[PDB]
């Protein structure tokens, strides 16, 4: 999808700082929940199925 | 060719003429049933004389200057019974600081405050107009609320006076402000009391106070009222923005004159193009405008988000193979400055 | 960690000159010399320095093959005109850990060159100049 | 940048004029008679020149 | 673009002097050196430099097959008044771009060799001179 | 013109010293250092120069086979009375064009070498001296 | 070099176009004036081809 | 506790004079010189002093970059006006302790230099002065 | 904003003598010297001036090419009849901002130099002078 070309200044302020992601160890775990069964591989906090409870996010 | 002319002749003294400034254009709309198109007015003598007196007036208020006066007026003339944005239209190839229109209806204003909205916002360009009563929340607009200036023994309205005050605007140098700026030639103002000025002037109007001695400006805020974590307090002040707006002009001047198709976009290109942002970012501060310490870099992070969305593979990438990538035809930079304010506030504290 | 091919081989050099590459390119160098003062405090045997500010020198040497100085400054250096540049020096090993690359900033050079050959001999032009201000682009 | 015999169109040629391709080497159809045709493949890489370009800047 | 052949071999260079050809020169040199002052800019940790004024300096070898600066110079070095000369270099490489050829003028010789022979060793010449002025012809 | 036969040989060099043939000469020098002030003129990048006067340097190296300079100089010296010598230098080589025959007038020596021997070494003496004088008899 | 914003200098005026028009334009593939800063300049440098393959991509 | 780098270096001083900005500074010093009498005691061998007042004396250099101090008194100079103005000197060194401002008031210029200029040599101005008053701000 | 190539080249100057020009200047300065008297206020201990007057001093150096001097004041001079003279200086570095020019009247020189000549040194003469106005044309 190509278009006109584009050339933005943007001006904004007061960007912040962020931790670090390392590709060091790997955990095994087991919950208990009565859905979205079998095994889960999570890399970052954002890509959590919303089927496991509040209890098992903790 | 003629013959030698010796010519020494004897005249009485003449009044000096306020010095030429080189920064600030405004363009004006006039409404006049002869003489339309655009004429170039740079001194106050050279004005059409097809144009009414009382357009005359207009313009003469348009021409004088805070500190000096304003570089060029543009003038646009149209007949009238006709829309505003033939006129628009023939404005947006110009280049222009500042807009305003003395002889103005609502939907005319609402229709000036959309247009300059969706340039800024969507066209990329930096530009600013003075409307009479408007409560737009850009930054691009500054709303002026003043009834009933009387200069000379004469009425003008709020609508009409908005030529002087951008006048007073492009007059002002960029290292002072239009707060407290007096006007000698206005005389008188309608009564008002100070906790509606407190009021007004948190709302965002640009009003005129009366204070010891002559009228003065009481702040230079803008329009902007609603405030996000990405627009702070900073963005409502005139002199910021202006300043900002210069930097953005010349520095989309320069890539748009000296790259866009001229190169090829490869890593070295890049940082040719970042060592000139630099140099310029430097002469910036050596001129005072900006603070030092101001630097310029690749954005990583916008490069690569770009290269996840086109699906490359980032395992077993090392960062200078990800900072050196091709991208098509697309450059990611980010850059850091710093500006500062101007001394309004003053708290003396005094024991005897 | 360290690995004889690790070391960085001077083969692998680029460099431009005012925004244009040069491929006959022998030798680049840039240094910062600093200014000190001794300093003797009472009590003390061994004597100290204070930093007073620094100079920068360098030199550019390449094969002969274009009158790419003359061009540069000839015309102005006559006429009382002193024009300034901007040097980009990269450094870039494929053996090694990554990439060198830094911008050399308001470059005045100290002499021009107009004509040195001998018989037998191929030509070579040498050119040393001082400079003030510098950037980091990519340090390893 | 690279040059060599296009394989696929001189594999398809091979096969348009009855001759078989099984039990043959790769260097065997490489050098085989191909009449009066010559297939040959280039692969070359061009760059883009600059369009958009994007500047943030933190004040 | 850049190939090993475009270098500029000094065997193919050619001198005038005083409007005559030279066919003995062994090699022909000229440069111009520049007068720099150091400046000292309050708040600045890189000193600075003014450009001032230049020097051109310059030689000439040859071998040793006539008395040519003998006839040119000796006589009126004596007599008290200094000769001024003019000398064109072209430097012309078959396997090169282009030509370069360069007129000094304002030539000032620096000494007069009236003999210098050893047993066994060929003859030479080496004359030192400086010079204000020159032009460009045919530059690559 | 040229022919590689055309340079001069030093081993066809003669030597008089004081209307005496010197067999015994290794190599000959004699040339004249001008004395150059530097004058800047207003308005002009390239500084010039005015010619002031010259110097008249030279040397003889001869074998060691019998006490010349002794006999020449060596009683006059310490009684106080200084001598001067004329000298006459012909470079003759068949290959050539011609001859050049100069003689050097005035001439004062630096030193005197009274004894300078090594086991195992050859004998050799180094004579400098100053001129102020010159002729020209057939030059090329 | 490319024929992105390339100035047209002798051409003076051109009809009423929006710029979500332009870009729709462009997208389908078109070659088109566009009134910009200074004279009038090229959009951009497409041709008509708009078919997407894994043979011929984007380039 | 004395350390080498807490020592002031020169080349971080500012100086506003007349409330502008000078970029061009290149000396400044300020001092007051005391007036003393000498009081000879009866019975005392050693001869005490009475102290009567002071005289301020100070000088300023800057590079020649424009005609500040013409502007600044020289019309009114010629018509009998004397102008007094004031001056401030600020020293902040990054390694130091803190920095040191002072005010120095009622000054009067010495002397107004037309042209001073030098064929070879770059352009500089010495300007003393005297004054009366001083005040502290951000004392050490 | 201070840069060094700002810095005016005394190179650059001009000088106009009484009319006409003069090209072998070699150095030119102008200056005038306040008198200021002290005054002590009761009740104040810094002692304060007052601005009296002022007197003009310069000098001229020129190299030794003519007789202009001579011809400018030595006849004269014998008979009792004193010139005056107007001066022009003019300071225009292509690098600097802007040109600097100053005209200086009623100039009375001080002395005449008939001669002053050294063997092996070249000829400058010096000559000071006192003036009382001056006028400003094309200032920075």
């Amino acid at each position: 999808a190509i278009g006109l070309p584009s050339i933005n200044i943007s001006f904004k302020e007061l960007a912040t700082t962020v931790k670090e992601r390392s590709a060091r160890g790997i955990i095994a775990m087991v919950l208990k929940d009565a859905k979205a069964l079998g095994l889960n591989e999570i890399h970052e906090k954002e890509d959590i199925p919303v089927d496991l409870s509040a209890e098992n996010k903790e | 060719i003629g013959l030698p002319s010796i010519n020494i002749s004897f005249k009485e003294l003449a009044t000096t003429v306020k010095e030429r400034s080189a920064r600030g254009i405004i363009a004006m709309v006039l409404k006049d049933a002869k003489a339309l198109g655009l004429n170039e007015i740079h001194e106050k003598e050279d004005i059409p004389v097809d144009l009414s007196a009382e357009n005359k007036e207009y313009i003469n208020l348009a021409l004088m200057g805070n500190v000096n006066t304003p570089n060029k007026l543009l003038v646009y003339v149209i007949e009238g019974e006709a829309d505003i944005q033939t006129a628009l239209d023939f404005l947006e190839t110009k280049e222009f600081n500042y807009l305003c229109m003395p002889k103005a209806v609502e939907a005319d204003k609402t229709a000036i405050k959309n247009w300059i909205i969706k340039l800024r916002d969507i066209d990329k360009v930096k530009v600013k107009a003075v409307l009479g009563k408007v409560v737009g929340n850009h930054e691009g607009i500054i709303n002026f609320t003043t009834e009933d200036v009387l200069v000379g023994e004469k009425k003008y309205s709020v609508d009409e006076f908005t030529s002087r005050v951008a006048g007073l605007i492009a007059g002002t140098p960029l290292s002072q402000s239009v707060t407290y700026t007096k006007l000698s030639d206005v005389v008188d103002i309608p009564k008002m009391t100070k906790v509606d000025a407190e009021s007004r002037v948190n709302k965002g109007e640009l009003i005129l106070i009366k204070e010891a001695g002559a009228i003065r400006i009481a702040r230079g805020v803008n329009s902007l009222t609603e405030l996000t974590a990405e627009k702070g307090e900073m963005f409502q002040k005139i002199k910021i923005v202006d300043t900002l707006d210069i930097i953005h002009s010349d520095i989309r001047k320069v890539i748009i004159d000296d790259y866009i198709g001229k190169v090829t976009n490869s890593y070295d290109n890049k940082c040719l193009l970042i060592v000139a942002i630099k140099s310029y970012l430097e002469e910036l501060e050596k001129s005072a405008l900006i603070e030092s310490d101001s630097t310029v870099e690749i954005d990583f992070e916008a490069q690569k988000s770009y290269l996840k969305s086109k699906g490359v593979d980032l395992s077993y990438m090392t960062l200078q193979e990800i900072k050196e990538a091709n991208t098509g035809s697309k450059v990611f930079l980010k850059a850091k400055i710093k500006v500062l304010d101007a001394m309004e506030d003053i708290d003396l504290s005094i024991e005897i | 960690n360290m690995e004889a091919r690790n070391v960085m081989s001077g083969t692998w050099g680029e460099l431009w000159l005012d925004g244009n590459k040069v491929a006959e390119v022998k030798k680049f160098q840039a240094k910062m010399e600093f200014t000190k003062e001794d300093i003797i405090i009472a009590g003390q045997m061994g004597t100290d320095t204070k930093y007073m500010g620094y100079k920068g020198k360098g030199s550019i040497t390449l094969y002969h093959v274009s009158s790419r100085m003359h061009k540069l400054i000839g015309e102005k250096i006559k006429r009382g005109s002193e024009p300034r540049f901007v040097a980009i020096s990269k450094l870039n090993d494929p053996d090694s850990y990554g990439a060198e690359r830094i911008a050399v900033k308001n470059i005045a050079f100290d002499d021009l060159t107009l004509a040195d050959w001998e018989v037998g001999v191929k030509g070579e032009i040498e050119a040393p100049f001082t400079f003030t201000e510098y950037d980091f682009l990519d340090i390893i």
